[PDB]
RNA sequence: AGGAGGUAAAAAUGCCAA
RNA sequence: CUCAUGUUGCCAGCACGUUAUGGUGGGGACUCGUGAGAGACUGCCGGGGUCAACUCGGAGGAAGGUGGGGAUGACGUCAAGUCAUCAUGCCCCUUAUGUCCAGGGCUUCACACAUGCUACAAUGGCCGGUACAAAGGGCUGCGAUGCCGUGAGGUGGAGCGAAUCCUUUCAAAGCCGGUCUCAGUUCGGAUCGGGGUCUGCAACUCGACCCCGUGAAGUCGGAGUCGCUAGUAAUCGCAGAUCAGCAACGCU
C-alpha cells in the first residue's frame, strides 16, 4: 500500500488539537485507517533579554517559543480520501505538511 | 519601572496574540510586514478609534481585522477611504488582502478608546481631573466593568514639573493572573510636549 | 539611528563581509536578533503587545 | 599569515603603478593608501610614501624588508611618554 | 511478569524480576562490574538486606540518564518497589526505612544575576 | 653525562633528560630516541658512552640547538629591530610584540612593576 | 538560625567496617566534590595502621580520637571594651567534630609525601598520644583552664 | 499579683538653592 | 499515580539478523514523549490551646504542614539612569554641527582601582584502556563513512528543514594500570623566535587555532574583605544568543 504523513505544527495547543480532530473526522468519514493523533516533543526557543536600555544588565527577562507537534498517519490513501485532504480547510495558527 | 503590561503578564491565559500565523522560513518577512502594517494604521486614521489591529496571514492571502470606534469615517459610502487603506496594503505587497473593519460593541469599556478619548480631551484644552472623573463615570455606568484605574503624567496644565495621578474606583487586581484586566496606554501631544494615559479596565475574572 | 545609516545598511555592499542587521522597526545596530529582525527592545516591546505569534513570557 | 593557496596580496592598484614606474625604470616615489598590501621582491628598489592616517611618510624598501606589509614601517600612534 | 522503575535527579531504570538465585545484570554488566564502588554496592543491596530476602531475585536492570550516584539511587528505589509488588506485607519494614520514598532533589535552576544557583558575584561597596 | 656541551642530570628518564638541550622539548626527545633506537625509560645512570656517540650525531645531523640557535634567535630578533618594523620598535621600547593589552597588564615585558 | 534550631542530616553506617566515624572521616577528608577518592584515602590510611600495629583499625582510630578530643573550650566575647576568652563545655558531637578535623587537617602538613602514608601516620602517631592533634587538644585544655577566673560570665 | 540582683574603652566633622 | 497514546520514541514475549548496533519483520508489556485527570486540604488521631486562631507529636502517603524553584515589585523615595532603542517641548547648524569615501583611532601606557581565568602542585602531572547526562543548534546551514596531513585542516559529499540525519554511537571529573618522587621539577604557563591553517576585498596598527623551540613571575598571599545553610557551597564538562571569523577566561 502507500502510507501518507500528516505532520502538524502549531504555536497554540488548542489549535493543533482542533485540527487532529478534524482530520481524524474527515478521513474517517471516507473510511480509512488512521493511527491517530500520536504526539511529539515540543520544541523550546529561549530568548533572554536585558529588560531597560542604558545598562541595569542584572535586571533580564525571559521569553519562549512553543512549537507543538503531532504526527498523524492515514493506511490505503483512497484517492477519495486524498481529494478531501487537499480541500480541508483549517485555521491559520496549524501548519499541515502533506507528504 | 514598576509595573509589566498586563497583556504580556496573561498572554498565554487570559489573552490572546494580536496576530496569528505560523512560518519559521518566512518568520523575517512576516513580522517586518506586520510593522509596516501597524505603523500605516496608526500613522493614517486618528479621527476614528483604532481600537486594535488584528493580522492573519495564509500563504500568498492576507487578512486584516481592524476594530474601530466609529467605522463611517473609516470607510466611504462610495468606498473612498477603503480604497485608500487597500491602496496602502498593495504597497505593502501584501498580495492578497481581505480587509474587514469592525466596530467596537460598547465604547467606555475599552481602555484603549477610554485612553484616547481622554487624550483628545487633555490635549484640546480639558482640564485633567474633568477628564479622569468623565472617563471614570462613563466606563463604571456599563455593566460588565467591575473597575477601573486611570492614570496619566507628565506636565499636566502646562506646569514645568513632572506630575503623576491616578484616579482608581472598584477592583483593581493587578497581580491576579485569573483576572480579566484590559490595559491601554496612550501619549497626549499637547503644545507643552507629549503626556502619557494609562488605563486599566477590570471585567470580572476567566475561568478556562 | 541616523536616517542615512539606516537606508545604507539595505543597499548592496560592495564587500559581502560589509552588511549588518540595524533592527527592522527602530534601526539598533546592537543586539539584533535573527529570527525576528528586531532589537532586544523592540522584541520585548512587541512580545509584550501579543504580536509575536508563539511568544510569551516563560518561567520554568 | 595569508594562506599560501591564495598567494601574497598585492591591490592591482599599486600592483599596476609599480609595473609601469619600473618598466620605465623610473624610481619615482609614490603616494599610496594601501597599508594592507605585502612587499613583493619587484619591490626592492621603490620608495613609497604610505598614509598613517595624519600624513604620507616615506618608506625605502630595502631586501631586508620582502614579505612584510607596507603598513608596518608607518607607525600610527605617536607615544613621548609622562 | 514484573516491571518498576526508580528514578533519581535525571536517572530512569527498570528492573525485571526473575525469583532465581541473586545475582545482578544491569544492561549485560553484573554489580560489581557496573557500579565497581562499595557504597553504591551497598546502597543497592540494603532492601533486600533489611526484608531479609537476599539471593532469592535474579534481576535484570535498564539504567539510562544520570550518572552513577542517581542510578544506584533508582535501582534501590525499583528493588524497593518490586519487593512491594512481589509481597504487601513487606511495606511497614521497608517504607519505615523510606526505601519507598522517592528523592525529590534535583538540580536547582542557575538564576540570572547570580554565577551558579545561589552563590552571588563579589561584592564591593567602595 | 656529558652531551653536545650540557652536563645532563643526574637520574632522569632519558627522555626527560635530553629536554635540558636549549633546542630540544619533549616531543623532540620523544622522536630522536625512538629514530636513534634507545629506551625513552633508561636512566642517566646506566648511559653509555656508544649511546652518548649515536645521540650526539643524530642531534648535530638534523637539529640546530645550543648556541646555534641561540645566536640565530638574537640575530632574527636583530634583524627585525634594525628594520625598523613595528615589531622592532616593540621590541625597542620593551613592550609586548603581537598586540597584547597593554593598559594595565604586560607585566611580563615592563618588568618588576614600579610605582608612581 | 534565629528561629531554632536546624535538623542534622542522617549519616550512614560504613560499608567495609561499619563503623559510622569512618564515614564521618571520610566526610571531613572529602575534598573537591570527589567522595571515592577520600573513600580510597581513607582506605588505605586504615590499612596501612593495620598493618604497622597488627590490630584493629578502627579500634585504633576510635582510640585516637578519644585521646583528641577535648573537654573544655575557649569562646570568646568582649566584655566592658576589653576581649574576654570564656570557658565553655563542649557537647560529645561538637567534641568529636573538632577533633576530627583538628586530625585531618594536621595530617595535610606532615612531610610523608602522601595523603595515603599521611593520615595513617597521624592516626597511628594520635593513637599513642605524641601527634600535633593532641598537642593542640593540649594547648586547649591549657587555654581553657588558664582562664577559670572568667567562667563567671557563663555564656 | 508583689519583688530582688547584674548590665556601657574611645567614637570628631559634613556646604549656604531646588 | 490513572486513562488515552505507538512514530522518527521503548523493546518485556516472538522470529530473522551476524557484525554493529532495535539492525529488521513485529509487539503497548516497561520506559519515554504530550493530552486529559487524580492527589495536601491541618484531611484523621493525641496533647496544648479561652474550646478560638495556631502550635507540638503520630499514622497514611511520592510528598505534611506556604513540598522545591520560577513568573509575580503596593503607595512612593532617590530632580536615581537613559534627549545615543524610540518619541518629544524649547534652543542651536543648514553651505555646515548634513551626507559619501579612503586611511587611522575607539586596542595608546610611568601608573591606580574593579570583575574574572590559570596556577603555585603528589587528594597531583603525564601515558594506555574503560563507564555513565541533560539541555540545546542546523538551508544557500549541520555536514557523515572514506582518502590526504603530526595538527589545526584539505578533497569529497552520504543524510537531514530533522524523536529519523549531523553535531560522533554524544561528555569531563570518575575507575583500573604504568611512570614521575617533593624539586622552581615530568608544576606552572606567561613571554619571545620560527613554520603553518581558516574566515574574510583585506589579519601591520588589530583575528582565532595548530606544530617546533623558548620556559617568566609564582612556595597559598599584609591590614582588610567576599559568597554560601542541600542536591546548597566546592568543583567537572556541555549547549545557545550575538557572529563570515573571533578578543567568550563574558552572559544565559
Ligand atoms: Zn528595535
Amino acid at each position: 500500500g502507500q502510507k501518507i504523513r500528516i505532520r502538524l505544527k502549531a504555536y497554540d495547543h488548542e489549535a493543533i488539537d482542533a485540527s487532529a480532530r478534524k482530520i481524524v473526522e474527515t478521513v474517517t468519514r471516507t473510511g480509512a485507517s488512521v493511527v491517530g493523533p500520536v504526539p511529539l516533543p515540543t520544541e523550546k526557543n529561549v530568548y533572554c533579554v536585558i529588560r531597560s536600555p542604558h545598562k541595569y544588565k542584572d535586571s533580564r527577562e525571559h521569553f519562549e517559543m512553543r512549537t507543538h507537534k503531532r504526527l498523524i498517519d492515514i493506511l490505503d490513501p483512497t484517492p477519495k480520501t486524498v481529494d478531501a485532504l487537499m480541500r480541508i480547510d483549517l485555521p491559520a495558527s496549524v501548519d499541515v505538511n502533506i507528504q | 519601572g514598576q509595573k509589566i503590561n498586563p497583556h504580556g503578564f496573561r498572554l498565554g491565559i487570559t489573552t490572546e496574540w494580536k496576530s496569528r500565523w505560523y512560518a519559521d522560513k518566512q518568520y523575517k518577512d512576516y513580522v517586518k510586514e506586520d510593522v509596516a502594517i501597524r505603523k500605516l494604521l496608526a500613522t493614517g486614521l486618528e479621527r476614528a478609534g483604532i481600537a486594535d489591529v488584528e493580522i492573519e496571514r495564509t500563504r500568498d492571502r492576507v487578512r486584516v481585522d481592524i476594530h474601530t470606534a466609529r467605522p463611517g469615517i473609516v470607510i466611504g459610502r462610495r468606498g473612498t477611504e477603503a480604497d485608500r487603506i487597500r491602496a496602502d496594503l498593495e504597497k505593502l505587497t501584501g498580495k492578497q488582502v481581505q480587509l474587514n473593519i469592525l466596530e467596537v460593541k460598547n465604547p467606555e469599556s475599552q481602555a484603549q478608546l477610554v485612553a484616547q478619548g481622554v487624550a483628545e480631551q487633555l490635549s484640546n484644552r480639558v482640564a485633567f481631573r474633568r477628564a479622569m472623573r468623565k472617563a471614570i463615570q462613563s466606563a463604571m455606568r456599563q455593566p460588565n466593568v467591575k473597575g477601573i484605574r486611570v492614570q496619566c503624567s507628565g506636565r499636566l496644565g502646562g506646569a514645568e514639573m513632572s506630575r503623576s495621578e491616578f484616579y482608581r474606583e472598584g477592583r483593581v487586581p493587578l497581580h491576579t493572573l485569573r483576572a480579566d484586566i484590559d490595559y491601554g496606554l496612550y501619549e497626549a501631544k499637547t503644545t507643552f510636549g507629549r503626556i502619557g494615559v494609562k488605563v486599566w479596565i477590570y471585567k470580572g475574572d476567566i475561568v478556562g | 539611528a541616523k536616517k542615512a545609516l539606516v537606508h545604507k545598511a539595505n543597499k548592496k555592499p560592495k564587500f559581502a563581509v560589509r552588511a549588518y542587521t540595524r533592527c527592522n522597526k527602530c534601526g539598533r545596530p546592537h543586539s539584533v536578533y535573527r529570527k525576528f529582525g528586531l532589537c532586544r527592545i523592540c522584541l520585548r516591546e512587541m512580545a509584550h503587545a501579543g504580536e509575536l505569534p508563539g511568544v510569551q513570557k516563560s518561567s520554568w | 599569515p595569508r594562506s599560501l593557496k591564495k598567494g601574497p596580496f598585492v591591490d592591482d592598484h599599486l600592483l599596476k603603478k609599480v609595473d609601469v614606474q619600473n618598466e620605465k625604470n623610473t624610481k619615482q616615489v609614490i603616494k599610496t593608501w594601501s597599508r594592507r598590501s605585502t612587499i613583493i621582491p619587484d619591490f626592492i628598489g621603490h620608495t613609497f610614501a604610505v598614509h598613517d592616517g595624519r600624513k604620507h611618510v616615506p618608506v625605502f624598501v630595502t631586501e631586508a624588508m620582502v614579505g612584510h606589509k607596507l603598513g608596518e614601517f608607518a607607525p600610527t600612534r605617536t607615544f613621548k611618554g609622562h | 511478569p514484573i516491571q518498576t522503575v526508580g528514578r533519581r535527579k535525571e536517572a530512569v531504570v527498570r528492573v525485571r524480576l526473575v525469583p532465581g538465585t541473586g545475582q545482578f545484570n544491569l544492561d549485560g554488566r553484573t554489580l560489581e562490574n557496573y557500579f565497581p564502588n562499595k557504597v553504591h554496592q551497598q546502597l543497592i543491596k540494603a532492601p533486600l538486606v533489611t526484608v531479609d530476602r537476599v539471593d532469592q531475585f535474579d534481576i535484570y536492570a535498564h539504567l539510562d540518564g544520570g550518572g552513577p550516584s542517581g542510578q544506584a539511587g533508582a535501582l534501590r528505589l525499583a528493588i524497593a518497589r518490586a519487593l512491594i509488588l512481589v509481597q504487601p506485607e513487606d511495606r511497614p519494614a521497608l517504607k519505615k526505612a523510606g526505601f519507598l520514598t522517592r528523592d525529590p532533589r534535583a538540580i536547582e535552576r542557575k538564576k540570572y544575576g547570580l554565577k551558579k544557583a545561589r552563590k552571588a558575584p563579589q561584592y564591593s561597596k567602595r | 653525562a656529558r652531551l653536545v656541551g650540557v652536563d645532563l642530570p643526574r637520574d632522569k628518564r632519558m627522555e626527560i633528560a635530553l629536554t635540558y638541550i636549549y633546542g630540544i622539548g619533549r616531543t623532540r626527545s620523544n622522536e630522536i630516541l625512538a629514530a636513534t633506537g634507545i629506551d625513552k625509560n633508561m636512566r642517566t645512570k646506566d648511559l653509555t658512552d656508544d649511546q652518548v656517540t649515536v645521540l650526539r650525531d643524530y642531534i648535530e645531523g638534523n637539529l640546530k640547538v645550543e648556541g646555534d640557535l641561540r645566536r640565530e634567535v638574537q640575530a632574527d630578533i636583530r634583524r627585525k629591530i634594525e628594520i625598523g618594523c613595528y615589531q622592532g620598535l616593540r621590541h625597542r621600547r620593551g613592550l609586548p610584540v603581537r598586540g597584547q593589552r597593554t593598559k594595565t597588564n604586560a607585566r611580563t615585558r615592563k618588568g618588576p612593576k614600579r610605582t608612581i | 538560625p534565629r528561629k531554632g534550631p536546624a535538623p542534622k542530616r542522617p549519616l550512614v553506617n560504613d560499608p567495609v567496617y561499619g563503623s559510622q566515624l569512618v564515614t564521618q572521616l571520610v566526610n571531613k577528608v572529602l575534598l573537591e566534590g570527589k567522595k571515592s577518592l577520600a573513600e580510597r584515602i581513607v582506605y588505605g590510611a586504615l590499612e596501612q595502621a593495620r598493618e604497622k600495629t597488627g590490630t584493629d583499625p578502627v579500634v585504633t582510630l576510635k582510640r585516637a580520637l578519644d585521646n583528641v578530643k577535648p573537654a573544655l573550650e575557649v569562646r570568646s566575647r568582649r566584655v566592658g571594651g576589653a576581649t574576654y576568652q570564656v570557658p565553655v563545655e563542649v557537647r560529645p558531637d561538637r567534641s568529636t567534630t573538632l577533633a576530627l578535623r583538628w586530625l585531618v587537617n594536621f595530617s595535610r602538613q606532615r612531610r610523608e609525601k602522601t595523603m595515603v602514608e599521611r593520615l595513617a601516620n597521624e592516626i597511628l602517631d594520635a593513637s599513642n598520644g605524641l601527634g600535633a592533634s593532641v598537642k593542640r587538644r593540649e594547648d586547649t585544655h591549657k587555654m581553657a583552664e588558664a582562664n577559670r577566673a572568667f567562667a563567671h560570665y557563663r555564656w
